[PDB]
This record gives C-alpha cells, structure tokens and sequence, in this order.
C-alpha cells in the first residue's frame, strides 16, 4: 500500500513539486512525515532516488544552496 | 558581472509597467535573482524571486497578484511586469543577484513614480531679508511643481559662496524646494544675486533677482 | 515576518575611530543546515546597496579586514576596526533564513563626527511676489549646525504656531560635515496681515540661549 | 522484497546510468525485464518516477530524441 | 555492424533527366518508435557533407522539391526528378537506427553524361635526365576521353609487362565533361636498355580498334 | 550555425594530436555531437560521438582506447584527443552536429596525416615526345616527394592550352604526380615550353625547360 519507496518500514513519497527547504519540510510535517535521513538512506540503494533532494538536515542529498528550490519526499513509517 | 534595469518611469495610478533588467558577465540561467524596492523613506523592501528555470516564484504580500516576475533566459533578461499601480509602489527598482544565501550583486536601479498629479511650472519667490554681519544669506522658494528635478543655479558678484539645495517636501501632490545662497555682505545689494530655476518637465527657466 | 531591528539609527564617528552597528531579529535566524543567514550590505550615497558581509562574518570580495560580522541566534553586530572615508553611508542587515519574505534592518547611517556648531539662522519675509497672489511663505534656514539634532518654533505675535509648518534637512555637508535645514510656515495673505511679529527660534545643544531671528511687518 | 518501485505485480528497478535506448532495452531484457509500458504508467503515481526515462515504445515517458541518453526503469513481474 | 550498400558507384546523367540512387541495409533500420533511420547526404566537390534527407523521406532545410527520399525496411531509394548542376557531388546514404557503430553506404557519385571520345594517346620516353642516374618511368597521357572505363596496356618488344605499371585519373573534366588518365611503367636504366619496342595500347569502346603509341629506342 | 575544426597536421607513427571543432549560431550544451573522418579512399567513417553534457561517449572500434572525445560548454568547444596514431587514421576529421537522429551541420573539416617519411623535394623531368597532328601534349613527370602539395605552372608561347593536373600516388613512401600541357603543333619546339614546379613543404621551385 505504500505508493513511493519502501524501506525497513518507512513510507517515501516522492512530491515532484520543486519547492525551497522551508516549504517542503512544513509540507511533510502537515502530512505527518518527515524529509529523509542523510545517514540512513544514503548507503542503500534509496540513495539513487533521493539524490539531489531535500534532507531533514536542510541540505540536498548528495557552495551555498539555502536559496534555491528541490525536489522531495516525505517519509513516514508504516 | 553586470545588471541593469530600464523601464522605470512615470505613471498613473491603476496603470502598468514593465521593467527590465538585462545582466552580464555569468552564466544567466545559473542563477536565481530577486527584486529588491528601495522606497521615498529610504528603506530596502523585498519584492519578487525567481528560480534559474523560472518554474519557481515568490512575491511579497504587498505585489501578490498585482506584479509578476518572469525571465528569459536566452536573453539573460529578468522582467518585472506592473499591473495596478499604487503610489505605495514609488520606489527605485533593483534587481539582484541570489549567492551565498544573500544577495551579491546589485544594478544600478530604475525610478518608479505612481502619481495622477499633472506636468506644473514652478512658482519662484525670492527671499531677501526685511528692510548686517560679514555675510548674507539669499534665498528663493521654489513652490508647486510636478516632477521632481529642478536645478537652481546662482549668480552672484562672488567667487566665494556657498549653496545650499534643500530635499523637495510633497505638499497637495506638488513639491516644494528650497535654495539658499550666503555671500560676502560687500557683494550684495552691491551686486546683483540671481536665481535661476529650470524645470525640465515642464520647459521652463525662471530668473529672479534679488532686491532689498 | 521576521522583523530586523537596527540600532543605531544614525552612528557619528571621526575618521580612524572604531565603530559597531546593532542588527536583532525577531525569531533565531539560524537554519537547520548550521549556518545563520545573516547579512550586511552598504549603501554609498547615489549608489546601489553592494554586499559586505553575507552568513553572519563572511567578508565578501574586495571587503577589508577591518570590516567584521559576529552573534548568534537573534543579536549580531557588525564592527568597523577604523573607520576610513569611504565607508560612510548607511548599512542594512538582512535575514535569509525564514523566507519568503526576505527582510531588510532599517538601515544604520554612518556619519562624520566633528565639532559642535550653532546655526546660521535668517529669516524671509513673505515676497510681495508672493503677497498679491494671496500666499503667505515665512522662511527660515538655519545652516551649518552640528550635530543634526535641533529644535525649531515658529512664533507669530509670541505665540507658537504649528499649522502649515514645511522642515526639510539636508544630507552631511561634503565641505565641512555640517547640517542645514529649511523651515517653512504658510499662511494665507489675510492671516499673515493680521499679525505683526514673525519670529523662527532654535534651540541647539550649543547654547543654553535660543538663536532668535524676528521681522515687524511695520519696521 | 521489490528493491524499487511496486505496481501490481511489478517490480520497476531504477537504472541510474544514461543510456541509448537500444543499450537500456537491453540492458532489461538481460536481466529477464522489459522498459516500462508507457500507457500502462501514465495515469499511475508511477508516472513522477518514470517520466522522461525510456518506454518500452523507444521515447521516453511523457523532435526527436532517438539519438539522446535517458535513464530507465526495468520491470519485472513477481 | 550494420552494412550500408549503395549501387551504382557512378551514376551518369545528363542535365534534366531523373536519376534514381539505391541504398541497402544489412538489417531492417525501422526503428521500435515507429520512425525508420536512414539519411542522405550529399558532398560537393572541395566542401564538406551535407544534409539532404532525413529519416527516409524528410528533406532538410532549403533543400528542393526534386529531391526524394522512399523505402522501408531494407530498402531505400534517393530520387532526383531532374538533375542539375548544382547537384553534382557524391550522395552517401546513412543509417542511426542499430548504434552505435553509426554506419555510411559506400557513396554513389552523380556525374555528367556526355557524347563518346576516343583517348588522346601520347607516349614519352623516359628523358636522359632520369635515364643518366638510373631509373626509366615510360609515360602514356590518355586525355579527354568518355566514358570512364578504359583499359590500358603497356608492351614491351609485344608482351605485356604487369611489373611496375601505376595509373591515376583525373576527376570529371570541368570543361568539358571528359576524363584523363596518366599511366607510368618503372623500369630500371638497364632493364629499359635491354629492349627496343614501348607500347602503351588502349581500349575503348568507342573503337573496336585499339589506340597504339610506341617508340623504338633506335629511332 | 557554424561549426569549425583546427589542430589537424602531420604527425609521425605513435604520435599525439589534438583537435578542436569550435561552434556557433546554437546553444552548444544542447546538442550531442559526433566525430566522423573521411579516408583517402573518399570514404565516411563514424569515429566518436559525445551527449550533450559529456557524460557519455561512443567510439567506433578502430579508436577504442586511443581517441578521447570530450568537451567544454562554457567555450562552445568539442575536443578529439588521439594517441598511438596509425598510417590508418590518416582523413579529414569533421565534426557534426546531430539533429533528427541524423548529422545536420558540419564543419569544413580538418586534415590528419599520419606517416613517417621524411619532407623530400621533387625530383622533376621533362616528358617531350621521341624525336605530328595539330596539337602537341607535354609533360613533365613529378618524383618521390614528401608531403602533398605541388604545384605545377606551365609557360607555353600560345594563351590556348589545356593543362592536365594528375593526382599524387604513393609510391615507396613518397608521392608521385604527373601534369601534362596540350599546346598547337606551331608553337612548340618553335616556343618555349616549360614546367615550373613548387614545392613549398621543402621550400623548393624546379623549372623544366621541354626540349625536342
Ligand atoms: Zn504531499
Ligand atoms: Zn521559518
Ligand atoms: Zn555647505
Ligand atoms: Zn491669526
Ligand atoms: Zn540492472
Ligand atoms: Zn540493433
Ligand atoms: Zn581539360
Ligand atoms: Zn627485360
């Protein structure tokens, strides 16, 4: 039932809306979900998906980018 | 790296307008770049952002749904489209470039007028003491014009004076100036003072004379 | 709606004496990502607003060392080491960390410090240019003061009068870092006729004694 | 176990390498999957993931482009 | 590895009349999306390939009505309904569809159609100036002839020699629409000097009579 | 659109060259672009080809593992870096643009030439028949020379003549050609005829003069 990324439980819900830091993480806040844990998806093979997206450490999973807009998901256990 | 805006002007309230800010120097599509209004009391007031692609837009509260910010990358050009302009919208317009998380290169701007008043001469009074000291201070009153700029210039019998050009104060939608003039008191009634007064707007030179 | 808040309004130094503006905000500017967007920019006089400082003690390109930023959370300050002539004009804080919208301090000005300085003060009686047309204008400059501080009444027959009075300053006199300002009363001719005694008064540090400058409309 | 994307039965693996479209069909057909069936995608939640990578038509998912590198999605029933 | 073969290698036409090029591939070049891959390019003499048609039957940009592009699968067919001179170069045909390798056809060469000539055959003996330090090249000129295919033989004492015979012809003539071919035969200064009779002989077929130029060394 | 190449130029066995294709009139970083050489025998071969962003590259099995296609988007340059050069990657290189799923623009092209012989002059003799008709055809015979590139000039006594220009065979590492000149029966012996032949590589210029 999760229509997005499963792993170990969690729920990834791509949201293709490009949105600036802020925005995106109040968005998955109202949703009951948090943004992505750098650390914890970024030895797996999620990695390849959530790249270049916004992290829950206010950074694009991988200069000076706190202005400008990504992609994200919204994660949220099951 | 290079920015500069055109466009600004005057116009009527309720009225439209397009500014422009073609930039240089960097990669255009690159970067994401604000307009920032420097308003009459001299304070900076947010108004737009835009993303690299243009996919993205932000406005202040205060332009919502009245200016649209929009580009054109392959002409490296920002646009800043005005509909329903209200004299609060009376400002110099930047734009500026997004770097570091502020914002790191600024143009030159472009002047915004809001205003239903129509083109008006100035009237020109001078001011002479009534009926002493090693100087004189002269002056002329430069009263109800429309637009701003006018340029006082005076002549004296003395190489030494100063002069000093008072910031125009809008009064019943017209501005009000003043000039003043201080010169060595063996060099006036003796000589003639003059200012002369041109109004660009309206083509207009007016001389007074000073008398006691 | 993350207020800045700067102080001072306007800062008087002397050339080569240290200086340091206040800049507060209303919540904690620092992000998420561990940086603190704070920034300061200066505005030289006919000149756009250029960069100096961006993400709290950040010196831009071409900014010098004696130009630097610190705090934290809500309280930050920029220092100017010594003060040179080309620094003057105004600084502005910013915040970029809780956008939209991006918000702007009200601006420090920094100005020249230099000796006290009573106004030159004159006073106009209204031109007869003016008088048959029907318009009254009473003027009075009061030039070359320091510092900006001053205090002006107008006085008909005695008495203070705060109807239809005009003040207008000047910036920092380039010659000798002064301030001079123009004030205005109008009144309309038949009122101005029905009065003897025009006085424009100003009270300045310099003097316990108002400068007082009068003219009798029958002298 | 779908390390990916999973649509009724399916299992869609995000192949993050630029490819040729011919080197991508392959590429699937190698490791017993085929590209993804553009009409079957389009009015999914899938269609966020897999636009603009390679359909199974030879374009990718929605002048020509036969000549360009795209991502690619292999899909592989369970 | 897919094979484009193009046929003919020369096509002559004369101005105004249609000309039709094949090309052929290894492989079907229709595409998985419909579109079938195969293009044609033209390459005028001194300039660089152009494009003509693309995908079968799409002329490219500024390029005439007269051209087109037909086929499917395997094969394709470039027609000109009526050649001008303008047209003259070298058509290659290409396919994109199974890449990489991106493979050409051979070429096929538009060139003029003209009336028949016989060779203008003329035979040098090698000069003293080579002779003296060793070396004999026996030249043969055969100029301003058409069509294309001749034969020439070299004779020496009456048997044909195969040793040391090299042949370079010229490109369609611009004047006259005719071709020219240089023919050498190296033999050493002794070699030479051991025989009597040269013969450069050839065969065209606008004479069932060969065209015989020989020299006797002891004439 | 233009698209220009340059770097091309004679190399020796295992040596190294770099060409460039510099272009214009289109937005660079947009197109994929490929290499494609043209052999003596008149031939197109695909060499290299490069997507729009230069993360992936082709290459034809030839030059697998000695050519290198990259480029700079910033300075709208495509690059064909090639070692360990063979006799058999002697052409013209030209690099093409692609567009439709065929190449729509190319350059002029540049020329490579791989070989070890050594820059040698001419030697030149004169062709004259042996000890008839109204014209007469002269030659002269052009021998074992390195690089390409002669030039042969003839002086006759009449303004009417046709000059036949043969091109070069590689003959024992050294270019052979041959010209003839096609003059009336009146005007040779009874005028002089002779062959000037340049050959600028060795900074040489032989003359033959055509003697019965
Ligand atoms: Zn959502
Ligand atoms: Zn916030
Ligand atoms: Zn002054
Ligand atoms: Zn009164
Ligand atoms: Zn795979
Ligand atoms: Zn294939
Ligand atoms: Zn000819
Ligand atoms: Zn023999």
């Amino acid at each position: 039932s999760c229509n997005g990324l499963y792993y170990q439980g969690s729920c990834y819900i791509l949201h293709s809306d490009y949105q600036m830091f802020s925005d995106a993480a109040a968005n998955c806040t109202a949703e009951s979900s948090t943004l992505p844990n750098k650390s914890d998806v970024m030895i797996t093979w999620l990695i390849d998906y959530v790249e270049d997206t916004w992290g829950s450490d206010g950074n694009p999973i991988t200069s000076d980018v706190s202005q400008e807009v990504r992609k994200y998901f919204c994660v949220k256990t099951m | 790296v290079k920015l500069v805006e055109s466009g600004g002007g005057l116009v009527q309230p309720g009225g439209s307008l397009t500014l422009s800010c073609a930039t240089s120097g960097f990669t255009f599509s690159d970067y994401y770049i604000y307009w920032v209004r420097q308003t009459p009391e001299k304070r900076l007031e947010w108004v737009a952002y835009i993303s690299n692609s243009g996919g993205n837009t932000y406005y202040s509260d205060a332009v919502k749904g009245r200016f649209t910010i929009s580009r054109d990358n392959a002409k490296n050009t920002l646009f800043l489209q005005m509909s329903r302009l209200k004299s609060e919208d009376t400002a110099v317009y930047y734009c500026a470039r997004q770097w570091g998380g502020a914002m790191d290169y600024w143009g030159q701007g472009t002047s915004v007028t809001v205003s239903s008043a129509k083109t008006t001469p100035p009237s020109v009074y001078p001011l002479a003491p009534g009926c002493t000291g090693s100087s004189v201070t002269l002056g002329c009153l430069v009263k109800g014009y429309f637009p701003e700029s006018v340029t006082v210039t005076w002549n004296s019998g003395s190489l030494s004076s100063s002069v000093h050009t008072f910031p125009a104060l809008l009064q019943s939608g017209l501005y009000t100036m003043s000039s003043s003039v201080t010169v060595p008191s063996s060099t006036w009634p003796s000589q003639t003072v003059t200012c002369s007064v041109a109004h660009p707007a309206s083509s207009t030179t007016v001389d007074k004379k000073l008398e006691p | 709606d993350v207020v800045m808040t700067q102080t001072p309004l306007s800062l008087p130094v002397s050339l080569g004496d240290q200086a340091s503006i206040s800049c507060r905000s209303s919540q904690s500017l620092i992000h998420t990502n561990g940086n603190t967007y704070l920034h300061w920019y200066l505005q030289k006089p006919g000149q756009s607003p250029k960069l100096l400082i961006y993400k709290v003690s950040n010196r831009f390109s071409g900014v010098p060392d004696r130009f630097s930023g610190s705090g934290s959370g809500t309280d930050f300050t920029l220092k100017i080491s010594r003060v040179e002539a080309e620094d003057l004009g105004v600084y502005f804080c910013s915040q970029s960390t809780h956008i939209p919208p991006w918000t702007f301090g009200g601006g420090t000005k920094l100005e020249i410090k230099r000796a006290d300085a009573a106004p030159t003060v004159s006073i106009f009686p209204t031109i007869s240019e003016q008088l048959t047309s029907g318009g009254a204008s009473v003027v009075c400059f009061l030039n070359n003061f320091y510092p900006k501080d001053i205090n002006v009444k107008w006085k008909i027959d005695g008495s203070e009068r705060q109807n239809g009075v005009l003040n207008s300053w000047t910036d920092q006199d380039s010659k000798d870092s002064t301030y001079s300002m123009s004030s205005t009363l109008t009144l309309t001719k038949d009122e101005y006729e029905r009065h003897n005694s025009y006085t424009c008064e100003a009270t300045h540090k310099t003097s316990t004694s108002p400068i007082v400058k009068s003219f009798n409309r029958n002298e």
